[PDB]
RNA sequence: UGUACCAUUUUGAAUAAGUGACGACUAACUAUGUGCCAGCAGUCGCGGUAAUACAUAGGUCGCAAGCGUUAUCCGGAUUUAUUGGGCGUAAAGCAAGCGCAGGCGGAUUGAAAAGUCUGGUGUUAAAGGCAGCUGCUUAACAGUUGUAUGCAUUGGAAAC
RNA sequence: UCUGAGAGUUUGAUCCUGGCUCAGGAUUAACGCUGGCGGCAUGCCUAAUACAUGCAAGUCGAUCGAAAGUAGUAAUACUUUAGAGGCGAACGGGUGAGUAACACGUAUCCAAUCUACCUUAUAAUGGGGGAUAACUAGUUGAAAGACUAGCUAAUACCGCAUAAGAACUUUGGUUCGAAUCAAAGUUGAAAGGACCUGCAAGGGUUCGUUAUUUGAUGAGGGUGCGCCAUAUCAGCUAGUUGGUGGGGUAACGGCCUACCAAGGCAAUGACGUGUAGCUAUGCUGAGAAGUAGAAUAGCCACAAUGGGACUGAGACACGGCCCAUACUCCUACGGGAGGCAGCAGUAGGGAAUUUUUCACAAUGAGCGAAAGCUUGAUGGAGCAAUGCCGCG
RNA sequence: CAAGGAACUCUGCAAAUUAACCCCGUAAGUUAGCGAGAAGGGGUGCUUAUGUAAAAGUAAGCCGCAGUGAAGAACGAGGGG
């Protein structure tokens, strides 16, 4: 249940080691972003040779959550960290490779490029 | 990749297993000779070393060095 | 095995071989131990003089000629002074 | 008997390290382009076998050998008296 | 690879020249225009209304299937002076003194012999450099033979 | 016996001190203009940047069984090997990032080493066992495949018999740790294929096996001397110094290990900084030598980056394996695959450095008794006035 | 008290973390005294053996999610007036 101003790990090869939430999108007073919901963020820590410098504002798609969320078929997936991917305004990540597993609820919303690049979907 | 390397990848594995099996029985015979000392045990050790000394599993100078250091402890008396 | 081979020392279109006592695991026109005459396989009629001094020593302490070296060892009579002194 | 030797008279500085002695050598060489003559020091190492305890001022001779250990490379051959 | 090449094989002057400079250094000079303006330049420096230095024209000369410019290396540069430089006024003697280390250091006799000199031996790949020769129609080029140098070790010498 | 050229420029004018510049060659050169041919050499120096694409080390049926195919009524004979097995794969190609040090040059010792194919010579090449590819059947996927159960032969493996001499110790004496002798103990050796002969018995030839005795050869270890600048780098180093016991290693060794001590290097430049593959050589110089390490050759290091180890005698393996890191590509989302600094070629950079070219004809290498096969090593051709020379 | 970790707010107020002993390790600055418990990390339980004068210490082994198992113990870093 990543909320407003939630620093969280990054799961691609953009070099964005530590990024925090700046606003949750989709409506007024959303105050929560579950698996799949697109958020805007602001990179607060990167690598020197990165395609994104510190202080930029960018939109990202959350992939891994610590709280988890009940799935329709009864199962309740739950990771142990908060991750995201750096999309570029339609469906595509700003990076080329994806680190770690990615949730499945990104299948329906779109984002099929992520699932293609994902190492192992769960 | 070139064809004449993965064939060697097949051949090497079985002789690797065989050579490991011989090496470990050399080693256990040598342990047997440490825990108890007699002419018979070390003679088995000499024979067992010469088995590989025919081939290239153990370097022959290693075999002679080990059997020399074993006759060294034979020379306790 | 040390092999008696050919070394194409010369300009384009004009090979001019010095016969060489070189090891098997050595590239063409590389360093060697001793020198064995030379050859100009364009000029005919005995343009192929050889030292005959250290070549027999090489053969007597291990050497392997080649077909073009077999040719030269044939006419000069190396065989009739080598295989009999062998016994 | 074709093994070689380097007969280089040295001087024993201190054998404070147990049963090992430090020798000093002075080779005279011409400077490559100035043609003057200068002599330099180059410390060497030889371990005490126990035959004679070389105190300060003992100058001896040295012979080549196998590597006895790292930084201990040569052994004594002939010993000359004190001064 | 019908390859080079050869063969009174066909025809035909026909199928082929640019380039840099011209004040001096450094061989090569006149005119027109421009008139501190446009521009030239390795150095000196040229032009504010007669320019052999700018632009062009003519002419001349220096190279030529290459010619010029820029970039780098050595030389000239004895301008890092070992060969082979100086320190009064041109750059350069510290403000002076006590002085460790180091460098250098009277005369005589002996020894050893590190240096020093010379004798032998081993070794210092080929190509390349030098010289001769050979073969390319000859140089370009390819090949042959001879050619230094240093080091280790060994016999002596014993001025220093 | 070799060989040494100057000139302009500070001044009203002069001599000197002194700096700059030119007159000479040379280039892995490039740019402008022009451009006919021939011969010879050379052609990314920037990004050890990333790569579309095609080819770069395979061979062997006289090793094996079996498979497929052809002649045959059959017996049989012939052609290829998917696989097992032998060797080769560690050479040969490329590049110079790293490395300032036994890396290189060079002189040496290895009483410290080993080295298959090659070389002198000797003994034997006996007899058994147990296994597995392929095949089949199944599971399983489009395929790559993988896994499950039976079947096989060998020059694949493993015991057994005897060891000429070895290998190692036991005992005796020899010589100036080495080497040789004598006796004893323990221990280990193969594989057969093709052929001739032989009614047979068996004998023999060629190819092959193991153990042996010299070497050739190659690799490795160590030392001498030489092999950059920098003090606007003063301390540096604790397996570091030395010893003891053991292990380890082709061998020496704090190489590691358990114990003991604190030592060692350093102004004659330690440690650090930046720089760089070293050497022969090229250009220049009369020379002392300055200078770059072009083509090429010896040595060294590397194979996208970082580690590990098998096998092999030889790799810590450029187109072998495992792992991790980064990048990319393909896909049927299930998964995979790759490492152009090999020859061509592309992208980028740069001002700049070429054909996605032919043939083993020759040298060679590898295998194969032999035919023969592979070779972007090599030999050739295409391009380039880039250079030297000759001819128009 | 799950997820988040100052978004609260006039301000991290309050609350929360660390805390004992032993062992590594400690910078800028300075009036050379300090900074400094700077910072940042590791160990503690039980049994046997070995420990020496007692004990610290050391080796081997065992258990739990956790071993000053409770109680009592400093949260720091940087800049400025």
């Amino acid at each position: 249940m990543v909320s407003f101003m939630t620093r969280l790990n990054v799961a691609d090869n953009t070099g964005a080691k530590q990024v925090g939430i700046i606003k949750v999108l989709g409506s007024t007073r959303k105050r929560y972003a579950f698996l799949g919901d697109v958020v805007v963020v602001s990179v607060k820590d990167a690598i020197p040779s990165g395609m994104v410098k510190k202080g930029q504002v960018l939109r990202a798609v959350i992939v891994r959550t610590k709280k988890g969320q009940q799935r329709k078929d009864g199962t309740h997936l739950k990771f142990d960290d908060n991750a995201c991917v750096l999309i570029k305004e339609d469906k595509s990540p700003r990076g080329t490779r994806i680190f770690g597993p990615v949730a499945r609820e990104l299948r329906e919303r779109g984002y099929n490029k992520i699932l293609s690049l994902a190492v192992e979907v769960v | 990749n070139i064809k004449s390397n993965e064939k060697r990848l097949r051949q090497n594995i079985k002789r690797n297993l065989n050579n490991k099996g011989q090496k470990t029985k050399l080693k256990t015979n040598v342990k047997n000779f440490h825990k108890e000392i007699n002419l018979d045990n070390l003679g088995n050790v000499y024979s067992q070393a010469d088995r590989l000394a025919r081939k290239g599993i153990i370097s022959t100078n290693r075999a002679r060095r080990l059997k020399s250091r074993n006759v060294a402890v034979l020379n306790k008396t | 095995m040390v092999k008696i081979r050919l070394m194409r020392m010369g300009r384009v279109h004009y090979p001019t071989y010095r016969i060489v006592a070189v090891d098997s695991r050595v590239k063409r026109d590389g360093k060697y131990i001793a020198l064995i005459g030379h050859l100009n396989p364009a000029l005919k009629e005995n343009k192929c003089k050889i030292d005959e001094a250290v070549a027999l020593e090489w053969l007597n302490k291990g050497a392997k000629p080649t077909d073009t070296v077999r040719s030269l060892f044939s006419q000069t009579g190396l065989w009739k002074k080598f295989v009999e002194s062998k016994k | 008997k074709r093994n070689q030797r380097k007969v280089l008279i040295g001087i024993v500085k201190s054998t404070k390290n147990a049963k090992t002695a430090t020798v000093q050598v002075e080779s005279r060489f011409k400077h490559p382009l100035y043609h003057k003559s200068v002599v330099r020091h180059k410390k060497y190492q030889a371990h005490n076998e126990g035959e004679v305890l070389a105190k300060d001022g003992d100058k001896v001779q040295i012979v080549e050998t196998r590597p006895l250990s790292a930084t201990k490379r040569f052994r004594i051959a002939k010993i000359i008296e004190r001064a």
